[PDB]
Protein backbone atom coordinates (compact mmCIF):
# COMPACT_ATOMS: atom_id res chain seq x y z
CA UNK A 1 0.00 0.00 0.00
CA UNK A 2 1.40 3.49 -0.90
CA UNK A 3 2.07 5.22 2.49
CA UNK A 4 -0.31 8.55 1.43
CA UNK A 5 -3.00 5.50 0.85
CA UNK A 6 -1.93 3.46 4.44
CA UNK A 7 -2.12 6.69 6.58
CA UNK A 8 -5.61 7.40 5.30
CA UNK A 9 -6.80 4.41 6.04
CA UNK A 10 -5.41 3.77 9.39
CA UNK A 11 -7.27 7.44 10.36
CA UNK A 12 -10.53 6.11 8.26
CA UNK A 13 -10.25 2.48 10.28
CA UNK A 14 -9.27 4.48 13.65
CA UNK A 15 -12.33 6.70 13.47
CA UNK A 16 -14.74 4.07 12.21
CA UNK A 17 -14.49 2.38 16.31
CA UNK A 18 -16.22 5.74 17.47
CA UNK B 1 -0.73 33.34 3.01
CA UNK B 2 1.57 30.52 4.07
CA UNK B 3 1.89 27.85 1.45
CA UNK B 4 1.24 24.87 2.90
CA UNK B 5 2.96 21.82 2.94
CA UNK B 6 1.92 17.31 3.33
CA UNK B 7 2.48 17.79 7.35
CA UNK B 8 -0.58 19.97 7.80
CA UNK B 9 -2.95 18.52 4.66
CA UNK B 10 -5.14 16.37 7.24
CA UNK B 11 -5.34 19.16 9.36
CA UNK B 12 -6.62 21.36 6.68
CA UNK B 13 -8.96 18.85 5.02
CA UNK B 14 -10.52 18.48 9.00
CA UNK B 15 -10.19 22.00 9.10
CA UNK B 16 -12.27 22.74 6.29
CA UNK B 17 -14.71 20.01 7.07
CA UNK B 18 -15.63 20.53 10.23
CA UNK B 19 -15.67 24.49 10.20
CA UNK B 20 -18.15 24.29 6.99
CA UNK B 21 -21.49 25.64 7.73
CA UNK B 22 -23.23 23.40 5.27
CA UNK B 23 -23.16 19.63 5.65
CA UNK B 24 -20.57 18.08 3.66
CA UNK B 25 -20.11 14.09 4.12
CA UNK B 26 -16.09 14.33 2.88
CA UNK B 27 -13.20 15.86 1.48
CA UNK B 28 -10.84 14.24 -0.43
CA UNK B 29 -7.42 15.61 -1.59
CA UNK B 30 -5.87 14.61 -5.01
CA UNK B 31 -1.76 15.14 -5.50
CA UNK B 32 -0.15 15.30 -8.49
CA UNK B 33 2.10 12.41 -9.79
CA UNK B 34 4.16 11.72 -12.77
CA UNK B 35 3.82 8.80 -15.15
CA UNK B 36 6.51 8.92 -17.60
CA UNK B 37 5.79 6.86 -21.04
CA UNK B 38 8.44 4.80 -22.32
CA UNK B 39 6.71 4.33 -25.88
CA UNK B 40 6.25 8.07 -26.79
CA UNK B 41 8.24 9.65 -24.00
CA UNK B 42 5.74 11.75 -22.25
CA UNK B 43 5.65 12.77 -18.59
CA UNK B 44 1.65 12.91 -17.92
CA UNK B 45 0.48 14.17 -15.03
CA UNK B 46 -1.43 11.61 -12.96
CA UNK B 47 -4.01 12.58 -9.70
CA UNK B 48 -3.47 9.93 -7.22
CA UNK B 49 -5.07 9.92 -3.71
CA UNK B 50 -3.39 12.46 -1.18
CA UNK B 51 -5.33 12.25 1.57
CA UNK B 52 -9.20 12.78 2.96
CA UNK B 53 -11.05 13.34 5.24
CA UNK B 54 -14.43 11.45 6.44
CA UNK B 55 -17.05 13.11 8.24
CA UNK B 56 -20.34 11.01 6.79
CA UNK B 57 -23.39 11.59 9.13
CA UNK B 58 -27.83 -2.45 1.26
CA UNK B 59 -28.50 -6.29 1.11
CA UNK B 60 -26.68 -8.78 3.17
CA UNK B 61 -24.49 -10.22 0.50
CA UNK B 62 -23.08 -6.37 -0.01
CA UNK B 63 -22.32 -6.21 3.72
CA UNK B 64 -21.00 -8.96 4.48
CA UNK B 65 -18.62 -8.01 1.58
CA UNK B 66 -18.04 -4.70 2.77
CA UNK B 67 -17.14 -5.42 6.64
CA UNK B 68 -14.90 -8.60 5.22
CA UNK B 69 -12.76 -5.72 3.35
CA UNK B 70 -12.89 -3.63 6.53
CA UNK B 71 -11.68 -6.73 8.64
CA UNK B 72 -8.98 -7.02 6.30
CA UNK B 73 -8.04 -3.89 6.05
CA UNK B 74 -7.48 -3.59 9.51
CA UNK B 75 -5.50 -6.86 9.54
CA UNK B 76 -2.91 -5.00 7.35
CA UNK B 77 -2.66 -2.05 8.31
CA UNK B 78 -2.27 -3.26 12.07
CA UNK B 79 -21.42 -2.19 12.75
CA UNK B 80 -23.18 -1.06 9.08
CA UNK B 81 -20.27 -0.24 6.26
CA UNK B 82 -22.74 3.10 4.35
CA UNK B 83 -22.58 3.81 0.66
CA UNK B 84 -20.71 6.82 1.62
CA UNK B 85 -17.99 5.09 3.89
CA UNK B 86 -18.15 2.41 1.19
CA UNK B 87 -17.51 5.65 -1.61
CA UNK B 88 -15.10 6.93 0.52
CA UNK B 89 -12.82 3.67 1.26
CA UNK B 90 -13.01 2.72 -2.89
CA UNK B 91 -11.97 6.55 -3.80
CA UNK B 92 -8.27 5.40 -2.67
CA UNK B 93 -7.42 3.43 -5.21
CA UNK B 94 -8.70 5.41 -8.10
CA UNK B 95 -6.21 7.72 -10.25
CA UNK B 96 -6.99 10.16 -12.98
CA UNK B 97 -5.29 11.00 -16.16
CA UNK B 98 -4.65 15.09 -16.32
CA UNK B 99 -7.52 15.93 -18.15
CA UNK B 100 -9.58 13.01 -17.78
CA UNK B 101 -12.35 12.06 -15.14
CA UNK B 102 -14.04 14.81 -12.75
CA UNK B 103 -10.05 15.89 -10.60
CA UNK B 104 -8.52 15.46 -13.97
CA UNK B 105 -10.53 17.71 -16.02
CA UNK B 106 -10.66 20.08 -13.07
CA UNK B 107 -6.80 20.29 -12.74
CA UNK B 108 -6.14 20.48 -16.52
CA UNK B 109 -7.89 23.15 -16.87
CA UNK B 110 -8.01 25.25 -13.33
CA UNK B 111 -11.33 24.82 -12.90
CA UNK B 112 -13.97 24.62 -10.35
CA UNK B 113 -16.72 22.31 -10.98
CA UNK B 114 -19.36 22.59 -8.81
CA UNK B 115 -22.28 20.12 -9.62
CA UNK B 116 -25.06 20.10 -7.30
CA UNK B 117 -28.47 17.89 -7.83
CA UNK B 118 -28.57 14.57 -9.10
CA UNK B 119 -29.68 15.14 -12.13
CA UNK B 120 -25.76 17.25 -12.21
CA UNK B 121 -24.41 14.64 -11.69
CA UNK B 122 -25.66 11.98 -13.58
CA UNK B 123 -25.73 14.13 -16.64
CA UNK B 124 -22.18 15.17 -16.47
CA UNK B 125 -21.08 12.33 -18.65
CA UNK B 126 -18.54 11.79 -16.10
CA UNK B 127 -17.78 8.54 -14.38
CA UNK B 128 -16.68 9.33 -10.88
CA UNK B 129 -19.79 11.98 -10.66
CA UNK B 130 -21.93 9.08 -12.00
CA UNK B 131 -20.22 7.02 -9.17
CA UNK B 132 -20.56 9.37 -6.50
CA UNK B 133 -24.25 9.36 -7.58
CA UNK B 134 -25.30 6.16 -7.19
CA UNK B 135 -23.54 5.71 -3.93
CA UNK B 136 -25.75 8.56 -2.60
CA UNK B 137 -24.23 11.97 -3.30
CA UNK B 138 -25.82 14.85 -4.45
CA UNK B 139 -23.39 17.28 -4.65
CA UNK B 140 -19.88 16.67 -6.06
CA UNK B 141 -17.32 19.69 -6.40
CA UNK B 142 -13.30 19.45 -7.90
CA UNK B 143 -11.27 23.03 -7.33
CA UNK B 144 -7.98 22.93 -8.59
CA UNK B 145 -4.76 24.13 -6.60
CA UNK B 146 -1.42 24.70 -7.07
CA UNK B 147 -0.57 20.96 -5.71
CA UNK B 148 -3.60 19.14 -6.98
CA UNK B 149 -7.37 19.04 -6.48
CA UNK B 150 -9.71 19.56 -3.61
CA UNK B 151 -12.96 17.22 -3.82
CA UNK B 152 -16.09 17.65 -2.31
CA UNK B 153 -18.86 15.53 -1.95
CA UNK B 154 -22.47 15.36 0.54
CA UNK B 155 -25.42 13.50 -0.18
CA UNK B 156 -27.43 17.00 0.47
CA UNK B 157 -28.06 19.96 -2.39
CA UNK B 158 -25.88 22.24 -2.08
CA UNK B 159 -25.75 25.85 -3.74
CA UNK B 160 -21.92 27.23 -4.48
CA UNK B 161 -21.37 29.82 -1.03
CA UNK B 162 -18.22 32.33 -0.73
CA UNK B 163 -18.24 30.82 2.59
CA UNK B 164 -17.05 27.76 1.33
CA UNK B 165 -14.65 28.92 -1.58
CA UNK B 166 -13.35 31.64 1.07
CA UNK B 167 -11.96 28.90 3.51
CA UNK B 168 -11.01 26.76 0.41
CA UNK B 169 -8.93 29.37 -0.60
CA UNK B 170 -7.42 29.50 3.11
CA UNK B 171 -6.82 26.22 3.53
CA UNK B 172 -4.70 24.89 -0.05
CA UNK B 173 -1.85 26.97 -2.12
CA UNK B 174 -2.97 29.01 -5.52
CA UNK B 175 -0.83 30.31 -8.02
Amino acid sequence: LPIARRASLHRFLEKRKD
Amino acid sequence: QPQFNEDTLQQRLQALIESAGENWTYAIFWQISHDFDSSTGDNTVILGWGDGYYKGETNTAEQEHRKRVIRELNSLISEEVTDTEWFFLVSMTQSFVNGVGLPGESFLNSRVIWLSGSGALTGSGCERAGQGQIYGLKTMVCIATQNGVVELGSSEVISQSSDLMHKVNNLFNFN
